[PDB]
């Protein structure tokens, strides 16, 4: 029910786009953790690339607009997504999940810089204004008081442009509204996506986390999210007194796993851990889109998107997967090293070791990439969890 | 010139030497600058050492337990020197938060090599809106405090102002120097001309300049020179191995300008007029144009390109283009696009600090000089 329910409201964000296009209406592309209650403020329509790419990757059509971009002379050294896009810019679209082209674009970097490189080529090639909120890395372990003035007056820019772009005047009741929606829906998602944490076995898969994730992305400040996560909370809690889940297999073991999923292979990834009663039940991901702010409280919104996890030091990145496991009531870890993401890739070494020496738990790991299926290979997938399971499995014959 | 000449030489070839040589005269400290924009006249203004940090031609060892094989060439380098002790004469180092890889470097250190101080600093995108100078004044002022806790004493206001004076007219020199050497290209090597400019990352930067102007007289009395044969633009993070400059020098080609990141990037743009010190750094990189980790959606780089080759009647451009760099990767198809477009030859060529083998570069270099011949 409430898996065919959010289905459904993706589809109907892709159809109100191409028809707001086919008039004279303009629609934009966005970074997937950008302060869209500044453009919901307006009624835009807006869309997102890094979905869009996962989605058509999913259905194995991603490697065809990745040599496209190859051939422009764009190295594979880039981001998988960054490929897959510009490769949909220049065939004109693609047929398995097809999307307009943008009239303006909307760039947030806490989740990366690679984002900032990307959007400056789109916004050159097909002249269209971009929309920049540089929120810079936080070294020290607060938010410091030049960070919150910087954000703020961005935030400023961001609402002029969007006047001329779209026509309209900024309205102070309208901003309120989108702020309440805003913040019962990242609560929602916390909550519902926590669940498995204390619950034994979990209500759902693991895997399932990311098909939700899409919907909190693109529509987080509408009322029709609020309806679908409530429904979906009913479903899962009655699980919990059932003994019902998705999860195929006899929950024997209980993980972590750090990283996004390989799109082109997730069908084999799901077989395969059921196959050795593997199951995720300690994440990370329900902490990325919460936001939490004061309503109408412009300080609190500017710390909220500044403190995403992608953006705070190496300290704090630690203190996040610790938690989660230790709160999941994990048996071990399971490293995905994606060679797209530098960002990751690049303190996963130093990362794993602390977690490790805190918690005493087992942990291993494997080569691959979210939307180039070069990357992965199964015989090593194979491999490796196996290898875990059986260090896990020597453990509780002890106990 | 050839006085001049050994004496860049010595401290490029042994710059430890050259650290402690400014130790034991001065009784003052140095302080390491990463790659790309530091702010040195503050380092400067303190009666400091301000030392400059390029990586090096070196096998991986220690830095393997820090990264993965898909890190940048450069800062591969930079990480294992750090972890082998190589940096241990400085009392700190400046890392700036310029891209996504710099940014995993400082925060790798802070637990990896605990003995040398890390200061932060992290440039703004919206460099041009007012609220970004003032944001970047206050990251100044972070700079400045952590310096003073390092020396033991106050930098005064009127010092910086006096480092900058200092400062735009060692920029000034470099600009003159650029424009003799495109006057004597038969004269002036490509190993020449980048021993001349590295060399100011070494030594305080009024002796640097009290040399060049020598040099620069030396060359003026000489006449000026018909090139033999064909000259060439380079642009990218760096260049200066001597294995890809001694093929250049083979093939008879001749550099008559650049965009390099470790050269006229550093002294193309002059610091401003005003009454505030730090205001006045701040409003420099309002005013940075041309570069790839600079901010901007209109990528001004092409046609400051194109406008240069025209001025010098440059036979071609080569892509010095640094492995596993992202910022440049995202670059090249739309510069490269702008200059071929205006009717001017382009290589690529990429550069390793780890390499092993160099027959490729070889072969290609050979083609094109070949080929801008018969043009
Ligand atoms: C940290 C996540 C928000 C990054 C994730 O969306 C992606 O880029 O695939
Ligand atoms: S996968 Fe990593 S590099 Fe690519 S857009 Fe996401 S955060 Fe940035
Ligand atoms: S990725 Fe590129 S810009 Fe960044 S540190 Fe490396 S060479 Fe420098
Ligand atoms: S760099």
């Amino acid at each position: 029910e409430a898996r065919v329910v959010i289905n459904d409201l993706l589809a109907e964000q892709y159809a109100n786009a191409f028809k707001a296009k086919e008039e004279g209406r303009p629609v934009g592309w966005s970074t997937s953790v950008f302060p869209q209650e500044l453009a919901e403020v307006f009624d835009l329509n807006v869309l997102y690339p890094e979905n869009q790419a996962a989605g058509v990757a999913a259905k194995k059509g991603s490697l065809e607009l990745c040599e496209i971009a190859e051939s422009k002379g764009y190295s594979i050294d880039l981001c998988a997504y960054a490929r897959t896009n510009f490769g949909l810019l220049e065939n004109g679209g693609c047929e398995a999940l097809d999307m307009p082209a943008p009239d303006f674009l909307l760039c947030c970097n806490n989740i990366c810089n690679q984002v900032i490189k990307w959007y400056e080529n789109i916004s050159r090639e097909l002249d269209i204004p971009l929309i920049m909120i540089d929120t810079t890395f936080n070294n020290e372990d607060e938010v410091t008081q030049s960070r919150i003035d910087y954000i703020k007056a961005q935030f400023e820019e961001a609402i002029k442009q969007l006047e001329i772009i779209s026509g309209k005047k900024f309205d102070p009741k309208k901003f309120e509204e989108v702020m309440k929606i805003s913040a019962e829906n990242g609560r929602l998602w916390k909550y519902s996506m926590s669940l498995p944490a204390d619950s034994s076995p979990s209500p759902m898969n693991g895997f399932d986390l990311f098909t939700y994730m899409a919907v909190i992305v693109c529509a987080r400040g509408k009322k029709e999210t609020t309806e679908a996560f409530k429904l979906l909370i009913e479903e899962l809690e009655d699980n919990m007194k059932t003994g019902k889940s998705s999860f195929r297999g006899e929950e024997k073991y209980r993980i972590m796993m750090e990283g996004i999923p390989c799109w082109p292979y997730i069908g084999y990834k799901m077989k395969t851990l059921a196959k050795f009663g593997v199951n995720m039940t300690g994440s990370v991901y329900p902490h990325a889109w919460a936001l939490q702010y004061e309503v109408n409280d412009l300080d609190g919104m500017a710390v909220a998107y500044s403190t995403m996890f992608n953006n705070v030091n190496l300290d704090r990145m630690t203190k996040y997967r610790v938690d989660s496991l230790v709160e999941g009531k994990c048996d071990g870890a399971f490293y995905h090293m994606n060679r797209s993401c530098k960002l990751m890739s690049l303190i996963q070494y130093e990362m794993q070791r602390r977690a490790a020496e805190e918690t005493g738990l087992p942990y291993a790991g494997f080569d691959g990439d979210q939307a180039d299926p070069r990357a992965f290979t199964n015989a090593q997938f194979e491999t490796r969890i196996q290898g875990l399971v059986e260090v896990m499995e020597e453990r509780k014959k002890l106990n | 010139m050839e006085a001049i000449l050994s004496k860049m030489k010595e401290v490029v070839e042994n710059p430890n030497a050259a650290v402690k040589k400014y130790k034991s005269e001065t009784g003052k400290k140095a302080i390491g600058c990463f790659p790309v924009y530091c702010p040195e006249e503050i380092i400067h203004a303190a009666g400091m050492l301000p030392v400059g940090i390029w990586g090096g031609q070196t096998e991986l060892d220690l830095a393997k337990q820090y990264f993965p094989a898909f890190a940048c060439s450069i800062m591969q380098s930079c990480l294992e020197y750090g972890l082998k002790g190589a940096y241990d004469e400085l009392s700190g180092v400046i890392i700036p938060g310029m891209c996504d890889t710099l940014i995993c470097l400082g925060q790798n250190w802070k637990s990896a090599v605990p003995h040398i101080k890390y200061i932060s600093l992290v440039h703004p995108q919206n460099r041009k809106l007012e609220a970004g100078v003032k944001y970047l004044i206050s990251e100044y002022k972070g700079v400045k405090r952590e310096l003073e806790e390092i020396c033991g004493y106050e930098i005064e206001e009127a010092k910086i102002h006096e480092s900058i004076e200092v400062y735009n007219e060692h920029r000034k020199t470099m600009r003159d120097f650029v424009e003799v050497a495109y006057k004597h290209s038969n004269t002036i090597k490509p190993s020449i001309r980048s021993l001349v400019i590295k060399s100011g990352f070494f030594m305080r930067k009024e002796e640097h300049t009290e040399l060049v102007k020598d040099l620069i007289a030396k060359l003026n009395a000489m006449p000026e020179e018909v090139c033999s044969g064909k000259k060439v633009l380079l642009t990218g993070i760096l260049a200066d191995s001597k294995d890809i400059l001694d093929i250049l020098e083979d093939n008879n080609i001749s550099v008559v300008a650049d965009d390099l990141a470790q050269e006229t990037r550093q002294f193309r743009t002059d610091v401003p007029a005003g009454d505030d010190a730090l205001e006045r750094l701040a409003r420099q990189w309002s005013n940075i144009e041309g570069c790839s980790l600079a901010y901007d959606p209109k990528k001004k780089r092409g046609s400051l390109i194109v406008d240069e080759v025209k001025k010098k009647d440059i036979d071609g451009v080569i892509f010095c283009m640094m492995k596993f760099c992202d910022p440049e990767e995202y670059d090249y198809p739309l510069v490269r696009k702008d200059i071929e477009d205006s009717g001017i030859p382009t290589l690529y060529v990429e550069i390793d600090q780890q390499t092993q083998n160099n027959e490729q570069a070889r072969t290609r270099i050979q083609t094109f000089a070949e080929m801008m011949s018969l043009a």
